[PDB]
């Protein structure tokens, strides 16, 4: 049946976005909130909003039986899953549909036959989409690897098939690897991915990731609404997007408007999507994926394609066909920048705080997606990002002028942020381009920028003079208008506070444990060095360790950082078991 | 390691950097010549009260205001 | 010359507008502010700001030699005109050619011609556009007016024909009060602004103003860029705009792109302007105005055409030969409403002082531009409007739908605003009509929207410099201790 | 000493002003 009210399983930008997609469409909306979120602007947003309880996601919005009784206590006959969490979850998506709620989403046996790579592998070889060299099934052992590297080459990719979240793709240059990678990325591919499959790809040294926007009815009619180029990873996520893709041939930009309609009629999808491909040097697209969450780079696509993209899912899970017959025109164009709590001068590290001050840019060309507000906090909990900005004009140079004012209007207070590096970027030559094609590249950030971000600082008085008070203040000089700041004690001529009796200025200690190369203590306690989730734990009580040896698994912001011994001896005592929530500091284990 | 004048946006000329300089080094009134002054103990209040024979202030107030330098 | 540096001789979203233009393009921006304002938005996104003292735009903006001055010292290469304040006048555009700077506008003798109505009625019949039926020159004694009203007839409206402004109007269902209503048009414009002359009319109550809007090149290449629908009106005054012109006949739009070309190209005009007209409740053309400065609400004629008006107007002022011949198609729909510090629960009586919550709203087709930011204040000196709120869809009635979401979103706190109407005529079936014709008018809002919306319930020390080969002011803060 | 947007600036004065 038709929506009427739908539920966000959700949380921040997407909810807000969600939302008020809702909201226009004439939907009553509802959101959920876990116990961190239960301010943030989407719990506020919505019509009617709903505590899952929980610190974590897995304690939150991932509780298939918690999402199901909002839906039934609500009284909200539609589910929109926005994307992580449950909305890859075709166990999810079933329990839903079997529950008797819209499912705005592809069907079941859509995500599940999308959700593996081999199978992906032979659909898309049945639709002959355009496709890399490689093993197209499953292979043995580090010697059946090595019959591959016996036909097509180096450097060989390697994927677990079930492996993903740029944990599970490797490259190898050699044969004698072979069996430590394969040693190694069988036992992560059986622990950590939960299942040893394992497939073999020809490298590419540089490409472009270039995607297209799909849209599909539940009548098999297939559109593919634009494509973006997404090459700044920082790892294997995404920071900056693009539409159109830039620079590439005519033949290039039908052969993917082409191409993603007939993996779509091949796997029967229907709803949203989007198509994942690589460009290569040798200017081969090849598939790698279709995405069933509508993803994160929807918007710049709505700024060239003039439609909303969300509101098609909701038209599509009521089953109405499509309302527009053709391919619209990508007019102009659009770029995207993810904000993020993560430090680029600390090399990309994500880092949770408040955000004292939150001054969006607005004004010609510029449109803001947040989940934040001055005063929110951010926590451990979820992952780093904080909004988008999606910049547009008459063609990528006044697009990329606008965006390198945007990001100048830009300021973000109380937490390290990405956008000091949107700032370089911008006006990288690397990035603007010849005309012709990009320098721009899926490893580009990792190794060719010059990262001239200096660490994340915050407010702290680092050096001797940081400490001394300051006062603001405006003069005016011919007319002019200075902003000064005046120290609070300086001496000039005969006045008064130049100086004061038995006061002394040094260098403040930073709030670290000892100096500042004394990591860890000599004691025995092995101290959780950051707020998170205790993921894994490592050893049992009595098993002898050896300093470097790994003691706990710590999931802070979705980054998974391992914990280690600092001494060799035994765990003696143990605090924790995985599923935790652990705060700096918590003793993890004893080692004596 | 001095703490030194900041202008925060745009820039004077260097007309208008001594104009502002120098206005503010007029601003800069005081004393001329901080030092610590000269002590003197004379009728301080401390001696003024009265505190009982046993009283610990003797100690902690009237002792300690006059032998602290 | 060239423009590497633009003094922006204004204050509220024009300032800021054409700041954000400057530094899109690439150019120095020089604000210039008043005592109210030395710490408004525009003086902290410019990258200069020049004080110009005293507390009004009369003992400041108007005052030619002080932007000159400041002008000089800020070594700028151009000047822009906002609205309102010196923005059309031709003298200083003038003086400012004289002083070498680039006016980034239409010639002056241009300017003189267009901006009075009775030259206007020339330049018409010269071109040849539709004509209303009334004088076609100022009347000149009120035996006069009596004379052509007679022969014009009932229902009459009585204008000034200079300065007019949205204010120097009378109307008249009954003709007995005219002989006093003329002496009072004649007096009050002698008084106020120094020109008597005025035009009578017939009064169009209930008709659609509509306005189209091109780019124009020094060398006299032309294109229309857009046109757009202004009848949500107080007493002539303004409170949303939508754009396209909506359910425009095939006709009515041919006859306007060609009549938007001639009558640029006949008067001469260059930069980016818009040409304005009146659709009677027949549906029938009538030429009505020409404004010489780009007008206030082009910035959805920009993000509908897709032209960026305020930068082509840089690039026409800077000499660049227009880029742009065929006229850009509109594609989809878009809104742009006005907020003032009004109470439109009274009569949109203002209400200065503090706005203590903005939180504008943002999202899908949503910006805001605004003159105001959290903990702005407001004088009675000033325009009432803090900001605009401007939607876009694919269509008239998703960019309604998104519409009806933002306006109550849109979250201010502090003073009287009209916030409050904006929510209602955005939800009122009177403007939601079929989807092929609606009811509300330029008087609408008035005499038949069934409003519902509730009632509201130290300086500087200055000290004076000689230095080197220059006097200056200083201007401390009310004390410091350094 | 003054620092001007990044810049160190030099500036002389009389000892002298009170």
């Amino acid at each position: 049946s038709k929506i009427s009210k739908v539920l966000v399983a959700n949380r921040g930008e997407i909810a807000v976005r969600v939302i008020r997609a809702a909201k226009d469409a004439g939907l009553a909306s509802v959101a959920v909130y876990a116990e961190p979120d239960a301010d943030a602007p989407h719990v506020r947003l919505a019509d009617e909003a709903f505590a899952l309880g929980g610190q974590t996601s897995a304690e939150s919005y991932l509780v298939f039986e918690k999402i199901l009784d909002a839906a039934e206590k609500s009284g909200a006959n539609a589910i929109h899953p926005g994307y992580g969490f449950l909305s890859e979850n075709a166990d999810f998506a079933q329990a839903v549909i079997d529950a008797g709620l819209i499912w705005i989403g592809p069907s079941p046996q859509s995500i599940r036959d999308l959700g593996d790579k081999v199978t992906a592998r032979h659909i898309a070889a049945r639709a002959k989409a355009p496709l890399v060299p490689g093993t197209p099934d499953p292979v043995k052992d580090a010697d059946e690897v090595v019959a591959f590297a016996k036909e097509h080459g180096v450097p060989v990719a390697i994927k677990a098939a079930f492996g993903g979240g740029g944990r599970g793709m490797k490259v190898a240059r050699t044969l004698e690897e072979i069996p430590e990678l394969f040693e190694s990325a069988t036992r992560e591919a059986i622990a950590a991915f939960g299942r040893g499959e394992c497939f073999v790809e020809r490298y590419l040294d540089k490409p472009r990731h270039v995607e297209a926007q799909v849209i599909a009815d539940q009548h098999g009619n297939v559109v593919v609404a634009g494509t973006r180029d997404c090459s700044l990873q920082r790892r294997f996520q995404k920071l900056v997007e693009e539409a159109p893709a830039p620079f590439l041939t005519d033949a290039q930009r039908k052969e993917i408007h082409e191409s993603a309609k007939r993996i779509c009629k091949e796997a029967g999808y229907y709803g949203a999507g989007t198509v994942e491909y690589l460009v290569g040097q040798d200017g081969l697209i090849s598939f790698l994926e279709v995405n069933t969450r509508l993803q994160v780079e929807h918007p710049v696509t709505e700024e060239t394609s003039g439609i909303d993209l969300v509101r098609q899912q909701f038209k599509i899970a009521n089953g109405e066909p499509l309302d527009i017959t053709e391919d619209p025109t990508p007019r102009g164009h659009s770029f995207e920048f993810r904000i993020n709590g993560e430090d680029a001068g600390r090399g990309f590290l994500p880092a949770p705080g408040p955000v004292t001050k939150f001054v969006a840019p607005t004004g010609p060309g510029v449109r803001m997606d947040s989940g934040v507000e001055t005063g929110s906090v951010i926590g451990g909990q979820f992952d780093s990002m904080l909004a988008k900005l999606i910049v547009t004009g008459a063609t990528r140079e006044e697009a990329l002028e606008r965006s390198r004012r945007a990001l100048a209007e830009f300021t973000v207070e109380g937490l390290a942020t990405v956008i000091p590096f949107h700032r370089a970027v911008v006006s990288d030559p690397a990035f603007i381009g010849d005309g012709e094609k990009f320098d721009v590249h899926t490893r580009w950030i990792e190794t060719e920028w010059n990262n001239t971000v200096e660490p994340f600082t915050g407010g702290d008085p680092i050096e001797e003079e940081d400490t001394v008070p300051r006062q603001t203040v405006v003069v005016e000089v011919g007319g002019r208008r200075l902003e000064v700041s005046l120290p609070g004690d300086l001496a000039i001529g005969g006045g008064g506070g130049a100086a004061a009796p038995g006061v002394v200025r040094k260098k403040p200690k930073p709030r670290k444990r000892g100096g500042g190369g004394a990591k860890a203590a000599s004691g025995d306690a092995v101290t959780a060095p950051m707020q998170g989730t205790v993921v894994k734990v490592a050893v049992e009580e009595g098993q002898e360790v050896s300093a470097g040896d790994l003691v706990v698994v710590l999931e802070a912001m979705k980054m998974e950082n391992p914990v280690t011994a600092h001494k060799d001896g035994t765990i003696t005592g143990l605090a924790v078991e995985a599923g935790a929530a652990i705060t700096q500091g918590t003793v993890i284990a004893e080692i004596k | 390691h001095e703490a030194h004048i900041k202008v925060l946006r745009g820039e004077p000329t260097p007309e208008e950097m001594a104009a502002l300089m120098a206005v503010l080094a007029s601003a800069g009134g005081g004393p001329a010549e901080p030092v610590k002054k000269e002590r003197n103990m004379w009728g301080h209040p401390v001696d003024k009260l009265r505190y009982s024979v046993f009283s610990w202030q003797r100690v902690t107030l009237l002792e300690r205001t006059h032998m602290r330098r």
